[PDB]
């Protein structure tokens, strides 16, 4: 199947050949705030010790 | 069935996680959830678009649906990485490789093809959002797995099973409330 895959990269134009608003430069970078707080997508942590009894003390206490 | 997400998140499955088989249901709750979280969302963009005209779903239009979409907590840090991911992902230019400035391994292209062909709305996708869709479920998407990955490892067994997302996803009472996708294999909370 695959002979040259690898994220492929030729898809994100051959769908956005729409041209796309092109505002790219001025996508949003401002918003920006709670990000020197609130942290993750990179290892985030809680293990969340299963036997429900966590399910509880969680589902009430948390 | 499909192809689903398979490839990339097998690939976020190693990465997570070197010990990840990750049971196939379990790829469909996630897959269910990241396929349903990313309607939630660009449904809702594409709802206050559709109404506002807007056409054009910006960072701004998934911006307030992760804000009305997402409990909040999960927002704020799903909005705080949607944005300084446009930022390294746009500082350079799309002059390089979206599906490797994105920052994101995640499927920039068919994702952005599920903007195009689900809303098919005049819906040009600025860079301002397919982004802010990728960022958000290698968030959440890598989240959901990290706990039952690290955990169901830890637990007994690599392989994890629909049951170590019954406490990640029943247990997260946010999470819970928000993906109430199905659980229908190990969500043995109710009934017994």
């Amino acid at each position: 199947t695959v002979e040259d895959s690898e994220s492929d990269m030729d898809d994100a134009k051959l769908d956005a050949l729409m041209g796309n608003e092109g505002e790219e430069e001025e996508d949003d970078l401002a918003e920006i705030d709670t990000s020197n707080i609130i942290t993750s997508g990179r290892r985030t942590r809680g293990k969340v010790i299963d036997y429900k009894k966590t399910a509880e003390e969680l589902d009430k206490k948390e | 069935r499909k192809e689903t997400y398979s490839s990339y998140i097998y690939k976020v499955l190693k990465q997570t996680h070197p010990d990840t088989g990750i049971s196939q249901k379990s790829m469909s709750i996630l897959n269910s959830f990241v396929n349903d979280i990313f309607e939630r969302i660009a449904t809702e963009a594409s709802k206050l678009a559709a109404y506002n005209k807007k056409s054009t779903i910006s960072a701004r239009e998934i911006q307030t649906a992760v804000r009305l979409i997402l409990p909040g907590e999960l927002a704020k840090h799903a909005v705080s990485e949607g944005t300084r991911a446009v930022t390294k992902y746009s500082s350079s230019t799309q002059a390089q490789s979206s599906s490797a400035r994105a920052g994101l391994q995640f499927p920039v292209g068919r994702i952005k093809r599920y903007l195009k062909r689900h809303a098919t709305g005049r819906t040009r996708v600025g860079s301002k959002a397919a982004i802010y869709l990728t960022a958000v479920l290698e968030y959440l998407t890598a989240e959901v797995l990290e706990l039952a990955g690290n955990a169901a490892k830890d637990l007994k067994v690599k392989r994890i099973t629909p049951r170590h997302l019954q406490l990640a996803i029943r247990g997260d009472d946010e999470l819970d409330s928000l993906i109430r996708a199905t659980i229908a294999s190990g969500g043995v909370l109710p009934h017994i």
